[PDB]
């Protein structure tokens, strides 16, 4: 055939892939973390938005740190051979490098490690997107005019 | 050939390293509202990094906090695209 | 407006 280029990911597999949305709104009292009012709005916007991109969306609410890790692990071991990509949206309290289960924090690196090129071979070479609505610290941006 | 085990990840963070991230209890988070709007308007038109750059500008320009507490009033936010992708990503195909 |  004619000349070919391959500067863009193949996104015409039979499925776009999973969109996992972890929406943490209510935290165990002993953590001292406040309820994240308005996050259900986010979860619904994301669900609809990625539905229209033809992602298989799964919304999960109020997961402990243990449930987050098991869910990432389980999801990483599914058959992704027919899926173009993988998306994970995390909505929660956080700090630099960290997001919070309802009962305490999870290292971001621990979540993403399940999908490493060598540990999730069905996703090797395929885009793995992590979208993170959470603190990365406590600095505030005062902005500048114009 | 091998590829790096860290290749082909994209981390779309809502805020710069070290910073608070803002969420509106009524409208949702600045970043997520902006991300969905820009995906809706441009997913059939722009490559993903260019979509996320529109999200950066939307959050940067259209939002500013309002607080009775002077420490938290009038603050701004810039999201943070971290890309280890090796190709362009279009959500549509030909 | 609240922070996360
Ligand atoms: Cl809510």
């Amino acid at each position: 055939s004619g000349i070919s280029l391959d500067n863009s990911y193949k996104m015409d597999y039979p499925e776009m892939g999973l969109c996992i949305i972890i929406n943490n709104k209510n935290f165990h009292k002993s953590t001292g973390m406040t309820s994240r009012s308005g996050t259900d709005v986010d979860a619904a916007n994301l669900r609809e938005t990625f539905r229209n991109l033809k992602y298989e969306v799964r919304n999960k609410n109020d997961l402990t740190r243990e449930e987050i890790v098991e869910l990432m692990r389980d999801v990483s071991k599914e058959d992704h051979s027919k899926r173009s990509s993988f998306v994970c949206v995390l909505l929660s309290h956080g700090e630099e490098g960290i997001i919070f289960g309802t009962n305490g924090p999870v290292d971001l690196k621990k979540i993403t490690n399940f999908f490493r090129g060598d540990r999730c071979r069905d996703l090797t070479g395929k885009p793995k997107l992590f979208i993170i609505q959470a603190c990365r610290g406590t600095e505030l941006d005062c902005g500048i005019e114009t | 050939h091998k590829i790096p085990v860290e290749a082909d990840f994209l981390y779309a963070y809502s805020t710069a390293p070290g910073y608070y991230s803002w969420r509106n209890s009524k409208d949702g988070s600045w970043f997520i509202q902006s991300l969905c709007a820009m995906l809706k308007q441009y997913a059939d038109k722009l490559e993903f990094m260019h979509i996320l750059t529109r999200v950066n500008r939307k959050v940067a320009t259209e939002f500013e906090s309002f607080s009775f507490d002077a420490t938290f009033h009038a603050k701004k936010q810039i999201p943070c695209i971290v890309s280890m992708l090796t190709k362009e990503l279009y959500f549509y195909h030909h | 407006d609240e922070v996360d």
